[PDB]
RNA sequence: GAAGAACCUUACCAGGUCUUGACAUCCUUUGACCACUCUAGAGAUAGAGCUUUCCCUUCGGGGACAAAGUGACAGGUGGUGCAUGGUUGUCGUCAGCUCGUGUCGUGAGAUGUUGGGUUAAGUCCCGCAACGAGCGCAACCCUUAUUGUUAGUUGCCAUCAUUUAGUUGGGCACUCUAGCGAGACUGCCGGUGACAAACCGGAGGAAGGUGGGGAUGACGUCAAAUCAUCAUGCCCCUUAUGACCUGGGCUACACACGUGCUACAAUGGGAAGUACAACGAGUCGCUAGACCGCGAGGUCAUGCAAAUCUCUUAAAGCUUCUCUCAGUUCGGAUUGCAGGCUGCAACUCGCCUGCAUGAAGCCGGAAUCGCUAGUAAUCGCGGAUCAGCACGCCGCGGUGAA
């Protein structure tokens, strides 16, 4: 309800332990939650020619990946509001509380 | 393909409409690579600029239409 | 003579089409990813070092 | 050429990156404040002997940390020196900088401490033989398993170019789980400049 | 009431079977057996797991599909149809084994590789 | 190839008249992974084939084969390092493989301009011993024994 | 190289121009430069106009800042891959190359690393004056194929109802998404084998014998390539080979060659109906929808910073009709005219549309290349660079042989 929280990291282990922190912080004061919905984890691509004069032969292809997460909640209390609005670790995932 | 229509510089149409009232000067100079022909070109004498050297002609009436760089050509092949 | 080109790029254009791409610690003029303002071959390099978060080496 | 920086390789798999932040949309300042603060601290260096830097990302303010084999020299006599870094670097950001210091322990057993340590020697017209030598020696008896060291150029400073180095130990390299190191450093009196690369093994 | 179910996958394509009692026959998203299909006569293809168990008829078929092209998809239907009758008596797996039509065929396209024109092709190349 | 033979990928039988010949056949004619039009031009000369002189399109058919598929074969070998071509003992298999080669091949020559009319007359000409495809198998036979005396003891 | 030559970018040529100079540091006076408009100009610039204005004050001062000067000087895509660092190409994904200690030989050297068995392999087993080891092989890694569980939206619709529809009620069953697990190890059967290693067949199983694919490149050879990504010794330019601007090059054409695309048609040309993917891009950008012009497009308006909205109903495919074997209704190079888009500006030197004209060309010598399976062949989709411009390159998927 009215509230909710994406996610978009690299890793996963920082995402996985980033939801249960924040199921923590809803679920203890309230309920109503919803677990850490998976998402298509989007992707890149780039070429670079593994040379630096010739030889267009030899690729040298790198990616990037972004995980994501996504969690609402029903019937936020003050208490949890305000305990989401101070929880602010980790800090190498990006959140977004979003209605 | 300037449906709204055509165009010539103004450091070319102010220093030839300056001969509009008196006799034509024999000699404008320019760069004479981005305008095209207007009616009120009719009878002068422009040299033409080919990144190399100014190239004097003269206007007649059908050479009119296409633009000024055509003249001048920078190739000189033989 | 890069330095007076690169000299060029920092201000601002003649005309809005001249506005070109080109790297920032080296100075390549071609191929340059427009997402992180590197060359071809430094970031190529700097991949390797582990200091572009995100890249890495893709298998599949 | 043939072969593959190691620790370019062993990246995001077993061993992570060293900026851990996360930027979309604002994706070029980042990447070119992080560049401009990695090379400024090269000042430091000269002494300090540092080996590592992060550039962690607050919500609006600059956390890194670092580690060299003298904490004191660093942070200065009242850590004072500490405080010239924070005004340099929030003036070089404009964006309040917060550093942090770990104390590196075992810094004979990195990498390049090391480096920098042989090209020192190298600088001073020295033997490059016994320089690595002794290198390995005090590497591997500090606890290890494997050393190779590599170096180039003109050699002794004469005539055609050359390499050849030695190795203890033993490394093994299209293994994943290897945790090995790797530095590459330049040194040169008046002959060009010369070339060293160094690497260890400490764990699968 | 009773319904049987069962899946299949060839080259990227998924059919969702649905199984019942009826005359035999097969509804293909709402359509007709023989619309979906082309002119295709790979029908045989699609009933030849009846040519083995429960031979030839008489069930109903629901089947959603998506994904591939018509042969993939078609062929994907196939293995619901196995699995199916599978789910029916545990009996028949093995007279499905030795007649096989029961794996899932993992031949897939083939992940290409840079500086070749395709998966194999090797230009042309002057000799001298 | 170097180390030992290989299987051999046996396909299915036909959906009209279940014959592993007749998909063998299908297959010889498709060009560029497009394939319905190939049984397409089958069955309508299939079709062709029944209407004069209506025995069956399959009966005709391993006539005209029966009237093709060779028994001999010079197979060029270098024992004596030399241009000596050898009479061989021709396989099962790889005969109807010509069989239907020279079939198709040679019918794409015979030139009606309508689609299929060019390999209906083929096949219907071969199953009476008219057409160079029965030449072409008497020709081979002919070069076979042409020179089986000093090719044989090998 | 070049993953975007109209100007640039851009080194090169013709012109018009500057000197501690476009760019960096010091120092002397200082002290805050801007920006703005009008003129003459092809601009570079020149010339005038309100002007660049103190951001700390302890009464003393400091930074950004000009401008001038001053000399310290900068500057170079000038030179040498044969003085160099670093980074690649190949032999080669070929199976090899070595060492310590013992022992042999007057010595260069040899033993190990050889013979028999075995193998993708210096992979293993057996015997042997050799005993042991390291970089290599393999394995540890990513993805594809089966699935248990945990979680159900922006995903799914089976059990219900209703609406144009999974939409909206209702549900999380399935599908899918994605974390943790499970699973292939010669594990059991028979046989062959000196009982060893291994090999032939079998069950079970989704896959059986490195399941398919990729990343991963040993010692070294080739004075191979690169001072033009960057760096650098030495040699060199210095009122000029350093620097600013406009215009032209790099797109020149008697000719020889390499790589590609469209074709020489009846499995085809045309016209009309009819369905099915996958990978990814999106805020000054993807355009919904509707209106207009036959078209390239324009107009007003609509969501979308995302599994929601858009690019985008994929094309070959499947069903009918017409065309009859001809340079043809095939082929559409080339060219006249009229338009569209971005662009300060498309003659030199863009992409696209309509009309009109309609070239060579009817399967190509000697010779020569690629390819062992979802491959070859064939048909579409996307995006990198990028106002704009792709038959190239990097990925995806459909059909599917001998
Ligand atoms: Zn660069």
């Amino acid at each position: 309800q009215k509230i909710r929280i994406r996610l978009k990291a690299y890793e996963h282990r920082i995402l996985d332990q980033s939801a249960d922190k924040i199921v923590e912080t809803a679920k203890r004061t309230g309920a109503d939650v919803s677990g850490p919905i998976p998402l298509p984890t989007e992707r890149s691509l780039y070429t670079v020619i593994r040379a630096t004069h010739k030889y267009k032969d030899s690729r040298e292809q790198f990616e990037m990946r972004t995980h994501k997460r996504l969690i609402d909640i029903v019937n936020p209390t003050p208490k949890t509001v305000d305990a989401l609005m101070k929880l602010d670790l980790p800090s190498g995932v990006n959140i977004e509380i979003k209605l | 393909s300037l449906k709204k229509g055509p165009f010539v510089d103004d450091h070319l149409m102010k220093k030839v409409e300056a001969q509009q009232g008196a006799e034509k000067k024999k000699v404008i100079k320019t760069w004479s690579r981005r305008s095209t022909i207007f009616p009120s070109f009719v009878g002068f004498t422009i040299a033409v600029y080919d990144g190399r050297k100014h190239v004097p002609v003269y206007i007649q009436e059908d050479m009119v239409g296409h633009k000024l760089g055509e003249f001048a050509p920078t190739r000189t092949y033989r | 003579a890069k330095k007076s080109m690169i000299a060029k790029n920092k201000r601002p254009a003649k005309h809005s089409t001249q506005a070109y791409t080109r790297c920032e610690r080296c100075g390549r003029p071609h191929s340059v990813y427009r997402k992180f303002h590197l060359c071809r071959i430094c970031f190529r390099e700097l991949a390797y070092k582990g200091q572009i978060p995100g890249v890495k080496k893709a298998s599949w | 050429g043939q072969k593959v920086h190691p620790i370019g390789m062993r990246v995001g798999i077993i061993r992570d990156w060293d900026a851990k932040w996360y930027a979309e949309k604002e994706y070029a300042e980042f990447l070119h404040e992080d560049l401009r603060i990695r090379k400024f601290i090269a000042t430091k260096l000269a002494d300090a002997a540092v080996s590592t830097i992060e550039i962690e990302r607050a919500a609006n303010r600059v956390n890194i940390s670092i580690h060299t084999a003298k904490p004191g020299m660093v942070i200065g006599k009242g850590g004072s020196e500490v405080e010239n870094l924070r005004k340099e670097l929030n003036k070089l950001t404009g964006k309040r900088v917060h550093i942090n210091i770990v104390e590196i322990k075992k810094p004979d057993l990195d990498a390049k401490l090391v480096g920098e340590g042989i090209a020192r020697q190298l600088e001073n017209r020295v033997a490059f033989r016994r320089a690595q030598k002794q290198a390995i020696q005090r590497a591997m008896r500090a606890g290890a398993k494997g050393i190779k060291t590599q170096v180039s150029g003109r050699l002794n400073g004469a005539d055609i170019a050359r390499s050849e180095g030695y190795s203890e130990g033993t490394v093994p390299l299209h293994t994943l789980r290897a945790d090995i190191d790797y530095a590459w450093e330049e040194a040169d009196t008046t002959y060009g400049k010369l070339g060293v690369k160094v690497w260890i093994y400490r764990g699968e | 009431q009773v319904q049987y179910s069962g899946t299949g996958r060839r080259k990227n394509a998924v059919a969702r079977v649905r199984l019942v009692p009826g005359t035999g026959k097969i509804t293909v998203n709402k359509k007709d057996v023989e619309e979906y299909i082309p002119h295709a006569d790979l029908r045989e293809v699609i009933n030849q797991p009846f040519g083995v168990t429960e031979t030839k008829g008489a069930y109903d078929v629901i089947v959603n599909v998506n994904g591939g092209g018509y042969a993939g998809q078609s062929g994907a239907i196939r293995h619901g149809i196995a699995r199916a009758l599978l789910q029916v008596d545990p009996d028949f797996r093995s007279a499905l084994k030795r007649a096989g039509l029961l794996t899932r065929d993992a031949r897939m396209v083939e992940r290409k590789k840079p500086g070749l024109k395709k998966a194999r092709k090797a230009s042309q190349f002057s000799k001298r | 190839p170097r180390k030992g033979p290989v299987a051999k990928r046996d396909v299915l039988p036909d959906p009209i008249y279940n014959s592993k010949l007749v998909t063998r056949l299908i297959n010889r004619v498709m060009v560029d992974g497009k394939r319905g039009i190939a049984a397409n031009i089958i069955y309508n000369s299939f079709d062709i084939i029944k209407e004069s002189t209506g025995n069956d399109p399959l009966e005709v058919f391993e006539q005209a084969m029966k009237n093709v598929m060779p028994v001999l074969e010079v197979k060029a070998r270098r024992v004596g390092g030399s241009n000596y071509q050898v009479p061989v003992e021709v396989r099962p298999e790889r005969r109807t493989t010509l069989g239907l080669r020279w079939v198709v091949n040679y019918a794409r020559l015979r030139g009606e301009h309508t689609m299929e009319e060019r390999l209906a007359k083929e096949i219907m000409d071969a199953a009476n011993n008219t057409g160079a495809s029965v030449k072409k198998r008497e020709d081979t036979h002919k070069m076979a024994d042409a020179n089986r005396a000093f090719a044989h003891y090998r």
